[PDB]
RNA sequence: AGCGUGUGCCUACCCUACGCCGGCAGGCGCGGGUAACCCGUUGAACCCCAUUCGUGAUGGGGAUCGGGGAUUGCAAUUAUUCCCCAUGAACGAGGAAUUCCCAGUAAGUGCGGGUCAUAAGCUUGCGUUGAUUAAGUCCCUGCCCUUUGUACACACCGCCCGU
RNA sequence: AGGAGUGGAGCCUGCGGCUUAAUUUGACUCAACACGGGAAACCUCACCCGGCCCGGACACGGACAGGAUUGACAGAUUGAUA
């Protein structure tokens, strides 16, 4: 129906130029982040990404020490 | 705070000075000894230049700066 | 027209800022009359500060 | 030579552009209203230009 | 085995046409650094790349190139080629895939070297 | 300092022709406020004026970003002997008088 | 050619304020006391104060055109 | 709602009013404003509300972090650049020590100037919502208008006694 | 016996503690520490892995149509169409 087409998760993503079906739980969350490809290329963001920590730079000293509490 | 400390690669520099000789032996030359003599360099066809800017000699690309020739046969 | 400045040349000391003004009044009178007659009206040997504008509008 | 170094990438923001017309100095510039004095200069002048001290 | 696709298309076709339609099948991440336009000194890390395209023998690693270009792509045809940038003190190197739309030459730097923990003592420790 | 003798000549003839002058502290930028399209590079020029208000013979005072000069007799008879150029062509300087 | 009346006032200070200061760094010996300056039409008229004015104008008024000449080659006023 | 800013001595840098159209700043044509004339009766904002909480981990306020065209600043990552899928973070008055504050205080909240390339997490101002507590004291920290003591006067961080 | 908002729950900076090119001038309580209106690529970085175009109104020295100036990609430079 030419719906205005920003309404799915993860669109414009390689290995598809479409936006496919997935479901069950254990599954998703994962690919909220696809990691894969990103370690693969020997990337800083790969580790960026692993320890839980910052990949675009939230400053983490005094302020921002959310995410492991 | 500490220096600078630029010491660890060329401690002394010696000035270049090119041996431009007084003598017109390696730039010119007659070949002839008579009033007419042949010119050792190829006429410079380019009417951006005077008529009498003469090019040097190098292994390829001849240098001059002006106009950075180049003899190519497109 | 405001400008608010540090009150010190260096930085030190309790952080002091000055707060200069400069206001600026404007009038405008309309009337109908030839150019001659606002010339002469103009040489009155008028006091200093007060910059008049005269346009054929 | 002299053109194949300069004006080439324009740096358009440059704050070496820009001194104290007074003094010449690079920093604490007034640049509003065009003052283009040092925030110093601009104290010790500030009563002649027109601006006084109200609030 | 088959190679990895790229988006769903393949490379070589579209890279012998134009840009007029090019981004309709890529990821941002040099979106718009590809539109951005072009100026003087980009031609030269793909003559080196080139250079050392041509003088190396098929399936051996060619030799280490120097420079420190924080440029851009836009062709991806040069699958097999690295690109030689200096780091720090030391030299770096970084695997290279057809996934080039999509990231950065200068992404592949790890600066946030961590912190080398100290023990002070003398002063205010509680 | 770095300042060929045509340039000289040059600068020479300007204060000969001016006398009494303004100027302004200018030497990287390429396009000048007054003392522009004079025919002859700026920076030279003002080299050249550096050395002339400078070499230790005339005195100067800067202050405002401007330069206000008194070319004093000593700097006129050293001209003078110099390049023998006699006082009798008066500077056209002493009309409206 | 033209410039808001802001800037316009900024800039008459300013002026006012630098021609204050060069008249003051140049004959502070002369008794100069301050500067006002007069809005006539199409025409700027100075009066400077001064406890002696034998010395400001001194022979011929020779100080009054070279000072006077100087301002004109300064402040962009026209010849 | 402002408070205010907005385009040549220098100088090459201003504030902005429709369409390419995915869903609007916007890569390009376009006019106005040296300004109570245009932006603008201040052009991706109230705090409100037929998306709502029935007794509090749900719809209620966001732990990262991915795509849609990116304002166009070589670089930004070794500081510039939007909201959406609801992916679930001690998800409801806080070691020792404490800083500021008495009515349009505080606090929330945005906006404008300076810096500047429309560069702000800074500062300087401006409005908007709007205020529990107190009209007291010398207890802590200090200050002042007295009297008193002093072996202090470098003035109590003083002076000074003891193998 | 008051309180409200606190530095701890949502937009990184100043300077010392603090591996070599990283903790870089002035400011040692109030009266230092988004303070020098100082928002560090770079013109303003001196902690900086690296350089070049360099200065003398004079005191004394080396001596004239040559005693060198930013000013070439491909054999390279230590990032750099230097």
């Amino acid at each position: 129906y030419k719906i205005p087409d920003w309404f799915l998760n993860r669109q414009k993503d390689v290995k598809d130029g479409k936006y496919s079906q997935v479901l069950a739980n254990g599954l998703d969350n994962k690919l909220r982040e696809d990691l894969e490809r990103l370690k693969k290329i020997r990337a800083h963001r790969g580790l960026r990404h692993f320890w839980g920590l910052r990949v675009r730079g939230q400053h983490t000293k005094t302020t921002g020490r959310r995410g492991r509490t | 705070k500490k220096r600078k400390k630029k010491s660890y690669t060329t401690p002394k520099k010696n000035k270049h000075k090119r041996k431009k000789v007084k003598l017109a032996v390696l730039k010119y030359y007659k070949v002839d000894e008579n009033g007419k003599i042949s010119r050792l360099r190829r006429e410079c066809p380019s009417d951006e230049c005077g008529a009498g800017v003469f090019m040097a000699s190098h292994f390829d690309r001849h240098y001059c700066g002006k106009c950075c020739l180049t003899y190519c046969f497109n | 027209l405001r400008i608010t400045t540090r009150k010190t040349p260096c930085g030190e000391g309790s952080k002091t800022w000055d707060r200069f003004q400069m206001r600026i009044h404007k009038r405008l009178i309309d009337l109908h009359s030839p150019s001659e007659i606002v010339k002469q009206i103009t040489s009155i040997s008028i006091e200093p500060g007060v910059e008049v504008e005269v346009t054929i509008a | 030579g002299h053109q194949q170094l300069y004006w080439s990438h324009p740096r358009k923001f440059g704050q070496g552009s820009r001194s104290c017309r007074v003094c010449s100095n690079r920093h604490g510039l007034i640049r509003k209203y065009g003052l283009n004095m040092c925030r110093q200069c601009f104290r010790q002048y500030a009563k002649d230009i027109g601006f006084i001290k109200l609030d | 085995f088959r190679k990895f696709t790229y988006r769903g298309v393949d490379l070589d076709q579209l890279l012998d046409m134009s840009y007029e339609q090019l981004m309709q099948l890529y990821s941002a991440r040099q979106r718009r650094r590809l539109n951005r336009g072009l100026r003087r000194k980009q031609h030269s890390l793909l003559k080196r790349l080139r250079k050392a395209k041509k003088e190396a023998p098929p399936m051996e690693k060619p030799e280490v190139v120097k420079t420190h270009l924080r440029d851009m792509i836009i062709l991806p045809e040069m699958v097999g080629s690295m690109v030689g940038v200096y780091n720090g003190k030391t030299f770096n190197q970084v695997e290279i895939k057809p996934e080039m739309i999509g990231h950065y030459l200068g992404e592949f730097s790890i600066t946030y070297k961590p912190v080398k923990h100290g023990r002070p003592g003398i002063g205010a420790t509680h | 300092m770095l300042m060929p003798k045509k340039n000289r000549i040059a600068i020479y003839e300007l204060l000969f022709k001016e006398g009494v002058m303004v100027a302004k502290k200018d030497v990287h930028m390429p396009k000048h406020p007054e003392l522009a399209d004079k025919n002859v590079p700026n920076l030279h020029v003002m080299k050249a004026m550096q050395s002339l208000k400078s070499r230790g013979y005339v005195k100067e005072q800067f202050a405002w970003r401007h330069f206000y000069w008194y070319l004093t007799n000593e700097g006129i008879q050293y001209l003078r002997d110099y390049l023998h150029l006699p006082p009798e062509i008066v500077p056209a300087t002493l009309r409206r008088s | 050619v033209q410039i808001s009346k802001k800037r316009k006032f900024v800039a008459d200070g300013i002026f006012k304020a630098e021609l204050n200061e060069f008249l003051t760094r140049e004959l502070a010996e002369d008794g100069y006391s301050g500067v006002e300056v007069r809005v006539t039409p199409t025409r700027t008229e100075i009066i400077i104060l001064a406890t002696r004015t034998q010395n400001v104008l001194g022979e011929k008024g020779r100080r009054i055109r070279e000072l006077t000449a100087v301002v004109q080659k300064r402040f962009g006023f026209p010849e």
